[PDB]
């Protein structure tokens, strides 16, 4: 069963939290499902935190973990609803040896470094590549009115 | 698969079936169901009580007739398109001139060897299957010069060219995949899609150089035109000729097909055995008796008797015939099983289609079967003469092999067949003729969720025309109950996946004593497995794949427990990436499943936009309504009335089909240049791999005609209208309007003036017109949403989408789909060939006879895996349990903790007490399946919190449910300090 | 009675459900709980789908039914 | 020491040439096939003479002379 790795992966990563995450738990009555907090450090992302679930369907890890923003954020690639579409969750590219950890380094590039290659919001990727200012100010303000406050 | 140029010549073959006793019953079975055009029984002998324990065909009713006659109703009433006409006469010469293939089961050696040299001198091929007892032969003779077609199963290798250049030597490169790995030198190719080398395609095929780091060449080219891009170069197969010596000569020199020495060995002692089985049967004109001694000493002296002449000088064989192997087959040479029946009918179907159909690689003459392991073994007694004596029951065939107690063993079972489809019918079969559950104190259980379908009802002998929409299981269970009175089968609609444990329960898996799953799935079967492993009950399960085939059987604590591959298992249900359907389909598959999904979100999500959602409590003002309504209305036409136009034209299909293909790749490379990145400015390599260009529709292309077709014929089913199919006469009207486009070019793109609509320029005006537009659909007829059919041909889904994917892939430059891809896909799956379920089938009743012989050692059962095409079968012993250790703890895979809860349910503090102090572990994780109950790393204060509480009554907080009502154990999954990172310790089984 | 609910995430959450009440008025107050929208997945009993012109009688809603729902679609 | 000269047959029909060692375990020979068929290891088991091979043993055991036909099993899906 799944649950064991999991359970054993938030013990081994709940000692030594990476940066940009904190306050990562999960519920005792479902630990397939994962609560953290996600902080960036490229502007203005960087100014507030972002709430995000991790779900483990039960065949993982041959089934790559489903990440879903829970807040609202301004990415070239995240939809309003929240999903991402990071290369290492791709079913071609996912393997079975990878940990979560590696996961959760991609997703914090990812949100740090915007990416353009494979746009969930063209019209976004659009505006970026056009006009990047016009999107910064964008960012800001969707950060301003759906972000939540950065915690020490 | 069904091949049009091999299945003509199948329905113009007519095949000869003599001996029709239960062998000859199982091939003209397995051969009118792959659907030969005629096949003529000839057995005129009085049916006897000992056919009817391997024959299914005959009944008890049958008896005293001749059994091609009475065979011959069932035959043709299991296939309409099969003509199956019954021969009175004796076999004469003119008559094996007109057949094609003709079978001689289980006939004397002296009228084989007649109807064999009749057969060679004419080019007849010949088979002569037989079967005594536990040991069955097959020969194969298809004359001096026999060509196969094709001697393979696979389909040819088509792989994608990158460039090709001219020369003398004219190299080519591809690109890269394992293709170029199977590409070999000597090989024959075509190539029918390049873009230039206009001539090339349609040419003739030629041969091809391995150079290498992957390097090939086509020849010179050098006087031919430019290439500017290169679709596929598709192999070549290469007909094989193979020269069959006549039966005669073969009987002194045999050619056993076989995999490794030992089993050579072996078949010709089991030569020797058969051919002094017929000497005896020729010297005293009657078979041996039923385990009788004297009769099986004669047998191994006429063994012994046969002359050293009798078998190649070139190679002598290592020791002298096995007195102990060949008396064992002559004793229990005096009936004819129902497992071995079916397997030998399965290998020598599919050996005369071979014959027919020119396909694949027939027999090398001979194939020896040994199912001896079966008998009870040496430690145990074996049957008396007595015993085997026949009492006039219908299971007397069986009864003068095995005995009378086995026979009433077998009759006390009581066990569970889970799916019943193809395998599942087959297996059924297999049980009701042995007997398995024939009796007051036995039974069976079917299990089944699907109703039956016509594409599957094509293959499949237990299920008629006239079930069609009926489930599965109450068919099959009355088939079974219609092949012998005396079985009591009980057909379960409720499927046994994790959602209903609660009517699957302690009782139910109480009552039963094995499992025999057949399952098209892999997750289906691992959860069987893994329910059988927790209630420790045999299991039978079966796979074919095409002509492949594989029965295995996991007895408890002897064998190890199933272990389906999770990366299949995982791929089961796994969606696909948004990366190809986005911008780069890098494969065919890839636009297959884009153009599958896309239809999907273009018709199914339309209904509900339609009318529900619009009409119930949304508006426009939703988080994207305009984008849903501009993928489907705009697409489908302007529209925005009710249409009183004929639902069924070309005006609208062209618009989408350029939308499709043109205007998107048109708005891609405005995105960016196809051979620029904007962002990159200088990359390492500017535009790799992508170069996708605006595609123009070609009238006179089957292909573009094709999709407007299908799209038109879809539309018009789900708008309501009824929709005439194009192809007589609105193909014609398609192509009587050349050129519709021209003058509706600019206006069909957004509203009236909008070139490119910038970045929503739309404005209010659009909105309003989107408002109106859904207002209308509301009060509008509501669409119905259609689902993927593959039986209803009218519906235009699986041609629609084949359609869509060759366009955008041509589009792209991928090359076109192949069938292939479209068989590897889950749907649109063709049935399993009835050739190879009735051998897995019979495998798996050599199993169920091991397993209720009793307690078996590992070395009795056997796992079985066979390729009828190739001709390989094997059948080799399965491995002992893994045993896996962690400190003084060893367990196997079977075993589980056990820990009673005692009167007063025990605390969890409690729990881990007694664990450290039985079995020395200390638990740092302890799940109840997914909840969790204690943990080493939980801070002081919550574990002390969490360990006075009821071990029960923790679970039913953390859960919220009640426990269930008579649930014996509970089942908990533990971790220790310090073990293995991918260790696996036995389930805690918690009373309570 | 009791009728096992369960969610396609792993959580039951049995509700209060009956024959005497339509099963309409209980799988909406279900979806208004859970937050996720009707149209991703079908409510079904032993693989039998649910229309919203199907009546629930003809099939026989078993007790402890085993309802589930699959998940369709394609949010992006 | 010396390496060894094997080929693996696929199951359309097909084979390739694969060199590996007597000390080599089976699962890294299985690592091999599965790299250049592109196939997944737990996937596919492979036999040679009629009898399954082990992952743990090593080649030694099985008696693979140079220029030997190791046939690759499929798991079966289909029901
Ligand atoms: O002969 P076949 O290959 O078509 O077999 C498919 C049969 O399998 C049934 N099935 C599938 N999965 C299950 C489970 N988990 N439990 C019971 N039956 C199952 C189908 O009814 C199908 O006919």
């Amino acid at each position: 069963m799944a649950s064991m790795r999991v359970v054993k992966e938030l013990e081994d990563l709940q000692k030594k939290p990476p940066p940009y995450l904190r306050n990562l738990s999960s519920d005792d009555a479902n630990v397939l499902v994962w609560h953290a907090l996600l902080l960036p450090d490229q502007p203005p992302y960087h100014l507030k935190a972002f709430n995000l679930r991790i779900s483990f369907p039960p065949e993982y890890p041959f089934k790559p973990p489903m990440i879903k923003f829970t807040t609202k954020i301004y990415h070239p690639n995240v939809d309003e609803n929240g999903q991402i579409c990071l290369p290492i969750i791709s079913s071609e590219n996912w393997k079975p040896s990878t940990k979560t950890s590696q996961v959760l380094e991609a997703l914090n590039v990812l949100v740090n470094r915007p990416n353009i290659r494979e746009p969930k919001r063209m019209d976004l990727a659009d505006l970026l590549t056009q006009n990047p200012e016009l999107f910064r100010k964008n960012a800001e303000e969707f950060t301003l009115r759906f972000g939540v406050d950065r915690p020490s | 698969v069904l091949g049009s140029p091999a299945m003509q010549r199948i329905q113009g073959a007519r095949v000869l079936v003599s001996g029709l006793q239960g062998l000859g019953a199982e091939v003209a079975k397995n051969l009118v169901l792959m659907g030969v055009g005629s096949l003529t029984l000839h057995d005129p002998h009085p049916t006897c009580w000992s056919d009817l324990a391997a024959q299914f065909l005959l009944s008890e009713q049958d008896l005293e007739r001749s059994r091609a006659e009475a065979s011959q109703e069932l035959l043709a009433q299991l296939n309409r398109a099969v003509q199956v006409v019954v021969h009175t006469g004796d076999i004469t010469e003119d008559l094996l001139l007109d057949f094609q293939v003709v079978v001689l089961t289980a006939a004397k050696l002296e009228e084989q060897l007649k109807v064999g040299t009749l057969c060679h001198k004419h080019g007849v091929c010949f088979l002569a299957a037989d079967t005594r007892g536990l040991v069955g032969q097959l020969f194969c003779d298809f004359g001096e010069d026999f060509t196969v077609q094709d001697p393979t199963e696979a389909e040819p290798l088509t792989a994608a060219i990158q460039h090709i250049s001219q020369g003398s030597p004219g190299i080519l490169t591809l690109r890269k995949g394992a293709n170029t790995h199977y590409f070999r030198d000597g090989d024959l190719v075509t190539f029918s899609g390049i873009e230039g080398m206009v001539e090339l395609n349609d040419c003739d095929p030629r041969s091809i150089h391995v150079r290498e780091d992957g390097s090939l060449e086509i020849g010179d080219t050098t006087t031919f035109s430019r290439y500017l891009r290169g679709g596929a170069i598709t192999e070549v197969k290469r007909p094989k000729t193979v020269r069959h010596k006549s039966l005669d000569t073969a009987l002194l020199q045999p050619h056993v097909v076989a995999q490794s020495s030992q089993e050579v060995h072996h078949a010709h002692c089991l030569h020797q055995a058969f051919c002094a089985l017929h000497k005896f049967q020729h010297l005293h004109g009657r078979p041996p008796q039923p385990w009788d001694p004297v009769d099986a000493e004669t047998v191994v002296g006429l063994a012994r008797d046969l002359e050293p002449l009798k078998r190649t000088e070139e190679e002598p064989l290592e020791e002298p015939l096995d007195e102990a192997l060949v008396r064992t087959v002559a004793l229990s040479s005096a009936g004819v099983l129902s497992p071995m029946v079916a397997m030998l009918g399965a290998v020598a179907a599919q050996e005369v289609l071979k014959a027919i159909s020119r396909k694949f690689m027939p027999l090398d003459q001979w194939l020896y079967f040994d199912a001896l392991d079966c008998l009870p073994e040496d430690g145990e007694l074996l049957p008396s003469p007595e015993d085997c004596a026949l009492r006039g029951s219908r299971y007397d065939g069986q009864i003068a092999v095995f005995g009378a107690g086995f026979q009433e063993k077998l009759r006390r079972q009581h066990y569970l067949l889970v799916g019943a489809g193809a395998i599942g019918c087959e297996l059924l079969k297999v049980f009701a003729l042995v007997g398995l559950g024939a009796g007051n104190s036995g039974g069976l259980t079917v299990v089944d969720m699907d109703h039956i379908e016509r594409s599957n009802l094509s293959r499949q002998f237990l299920f008629r025309s006239q079930d069609v929409g009926r489930p599965k299981a109450e068919v099959a269970a009355a088939a079974a109950r219609g092949l012998n009175p005396d079985l009591q089968v009980i057909p379960l609609t409720y499927p046994l996946d994790p959602t209903t444990e609660h009517i699957y329960g302690d009782n139910f898996f109480s009552r039963v004593d094995g499992v025999a799953a057949a399952l098209d799935s892999f997750q289906a079967r691992r959860y069987v497995a893994a329910r059988c492993t927790h209630y420790l009950k045999p299991l039978l399960e079966a796979g074919t794949s095409g002509t492949w085939g594989s029965a295995t059987v996991f007895m408890p604590h002897v064998t190890e427990a199933y272990r389906a591959p999770a990366s299949a298992a995982a791929s089961e249900d796994a969606p696909y990436p948004v990366c190809t359907v986005r911008y780069f389909p890098s494969t065919a598959e890839h636009t297959l499943q884009w153009a599958r999904h896309e239809f999907e979100e273009l018709f199914r999500l339309s209904a509900e936009t339609i009318n529900h959602h619009q009409q119930a409590h949304t508006s426009l003002a939703d988080m994207d309504e305009p984008q849903t309504l501009t993928l489907l209305k705009p697409v489908l036409g302007v529209l925005r009335v009710r249409p009183q136009n004929w639902q069924d034209c070309v005006a609208w299909a062209l618009g989408h089909w350029k939308l499709c293909f043109h205007y998107g790749i048109k708005q891609l490379l405005r995105h960016f240049p196809p051979n620029k990145v904007l962002e990159d400015g200088t990359p390492f390599w500017s535009g790799p791999k992508q170069c996708p260009q605006p595609l123009e529709f070609d009238t006179n292309q089957d292909t573009h005609l094709l999709y407007v077709l299908a799209a038109a014929n879809l539309y018009a089913q789900m708008h309501g209208l009824p929709g005439s199919q194009d192809w007589t006469a609105l193909r014609e009207l398609l192509k009587l309007l050349p050129q519709p486009d021209p003058q509706q070019m600019a206006p069909i793109f957004a509203s009236n003036l909008e070139l490119a609509s910038a970045s929503a320029e739309f404005g209010p005006e659009q909105q309003k017109e989107l408002n109106k537009a859904l207002e209308v659909w509301s009060v509008g007829p509501p669409l119905k949403p259609l689902m993927f059919e593959k039986d209803d041909d009218s519906n235009f889904h699986v041609d629609f989408v084949v359609a869509a994917a060759s366009l955008r892939c041509q589009n792209y430059g991928i090359p076109p789909v192949n069938r292939a891809q479209s068989k590897r896909i889950v749907g649109q799956i063709i049935p399993a060939i009835a050739t190879t379920t009735a051998a897995v089938a019979g495998l798996l009743g050599l199993e169920l006879y091991k397993v209720v012989s009793g307690p078996r050692p590992r070395s009795a059962f056997r796992h079985s895996y066979l390729h009828l095409a190739e001709n390989y079968l094997i059948r080799y012993m399965p491995f002992a349990p893994a045993i896996q250790t962690f400190h003084h703890l060893k367990w196997t895979s079977w075993d589980r903790l056990k820990v009673p809860a005692g009167q007063p349910e025990r605390t969890l503090e409690s729990l881990l007490a007694h664990l450290q102090e039985q079995h020395g572990l200390r638990v740092r994780i302890l799940l109840h399946g997914s909840a969790l109950l204690y943990a080493a790393g939980w801070s002081p204060e919550k574990q002390a919190q969490h360990l006075p509480l009821r071990v029960t009554e923790l679970v039913q907080q953390l859960t919220g449910q009640a426990p269930a009502p008579g649930q014996r154990v509970l089942v908990l999954e533990l971790s220790c300090e310090g073990d293995d990172e991918d260790t696996a310790f036995p389930p805690l089984h918690y009373e309570l | 009675l009791s009728i096992l609910v369960r969610n396609n995430k792993g959580r039951s959450s049995t509700y209060e459900v009956r024959l005497t009440q339509t099963v309409a008025h209980l799988k909406q107050q279900v979806s208004g709980l859970e937050g996720v929208q009707d149209d991703l997945f079908w409510l079904t009993f032993e693989g039998k789908p649910l229309e919203d012109q199907l009546p629930l009688g003809e099939y026989g809603l078993k007790p402890l039914s085993t309802v589930f729902m699959n998940l369709r679609l394609r949010g992006g």
